[PDB]
């Protein structure tokens, strides 16, 4: 459930009927086959700070 | 910024500038190539809506360095609710005339969805607060793009530890060190979830900063997430100021 822990979501968590659960990402990210985890899929991607992603590649 | 860092150049990269004659008017928020999320108060006294510029990739503004981009504001959109020169509702979303152009200095925050807001964002603890207002109560405003971490209250905290409606919430620290001020206004108040960093709150404003007692009040975006989604489905308007219902 999406009121706890974000449902285990990395970003954005939906309820369906029955015990489940979908797990969404903002545009320029996709969803891992995890189901929970979201990657980018653009060079700026929304919230990330370049200039620090950078210095952790 | 009371009480707070100085940004390192690029590390903020959704920060907007608004500027009006060339004059330091507000800050914003970038939440796409596009849009601007700013506070409604910014554009209580403006005569000419002509003259409004948006710059991003702003650090320091005595220099030029060639990150800077600068764009005309077309439209300036206020909840119906917002009465001017008041504090509820206090919110604008502005559309740039031409996209800005993403680079390492000019990204976009990310605007959240409202459960993922209300579920899970309103619980961290500590958010960044981010401009170039001024750098004390009655003081210079700063030159360099200034940072500060503070942490939100629940409103009944707030008041008990100071009107907070459910369309503002309170951040920062009662004892007079640390505030955004004067100059920061609708600025980003921004917070991180895993790796990601969402819009939450817009600098507001009140009596004074870092007034001892007191904490900062911020416009509670979680409230107007569907209200500005619907509006950047649609299409602009001619003239500059549009007043668009609110729910
Ligand atoms: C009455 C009228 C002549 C005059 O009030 C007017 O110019 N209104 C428009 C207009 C346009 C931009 C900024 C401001 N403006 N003035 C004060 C503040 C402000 C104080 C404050 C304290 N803590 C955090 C943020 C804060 N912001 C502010 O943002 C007003
Ligand atoms: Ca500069
Ligand atoms: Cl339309
Ligand atoms: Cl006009």
């Amino acid at each position: 459930i999406c009121v706890n822990e974000n449902g285990g979501c990395e970003q954005y968590c939906s309820d369906h009927t029955g015990t489940k659960r979908s797990c969404r990402c903002h545009e320029g990210y996709s969803l891992l086959a995890d189901g929970v985890s979201c990657t980018p899929t653009v060079e700026y991607p929304c919230g990330k700070i370049p200039i620090l992603e950078k210095r952790n590649a | 910024i009371v009480g707070g860092k100085v940004c390192p150049k690029g590390e903020c990269p959704w920060q907007v500038l608004l500027l009006v004659n060339g004059a330091q008017l507000c800050g914003g928020t970038l939440i796409n190539t596009i849009w601007v999320v700013s506070a409604a108060h910014c554009f209580d006294k403006i005569k000419n809506w002509r003259n409004l510029i948006a710059v991003l990739g702003e650090h320091d503004l005595s220099e030029h360095d060639g990150d800077e981009q600068s764009r005309r504001v077309a439209q300036v959109i206020i909840p119906s609710t917002y009465v001017p020169g008041t504090t509820n509702h206090d919110i604008a979303l502005l559309r740039l005339h031409q996209p800005v152009v993403l680079t390492d200095h000019v990204v976009p925050l990310c605007l959240p969805e409202r459960t993922f807001s209300e579920r899970t964002l309103a619980f961290v603890r500590f958010s960044l607060v981010s401009g170039w207002g001024q750098l004390l109560d009655r003081g210079a405003t700063a030159l360099e793009l200034m940072v500060l971490n503070v942490p939100r209250l629940m409103t009944q905290d707030c008041l008990q530890q100071s009107n907070i409606t459910e369309y503002m919430f309170c951040a920062g620290y009662s004892d007079g060190s640390k505030d955004s001020c004067k100059g920061d206004s609708g600025g980003p108040h921004a917070t991180h979830y895993r790796g990601t960093w969402y819009l939450t709150g817009i600098v507001s404003w009140g009596q004074g900063c870092a007034t001892v007692g007191h904490f900062g009040v911020y416009t509670r975006v979680s409230q107007y997430i569907e209200w500005l989604q619907k509006l950047m489905r649609s299409e602009p308007r001619p003239g500059v100021l549009l007043r668009a219902p609110f729910p």
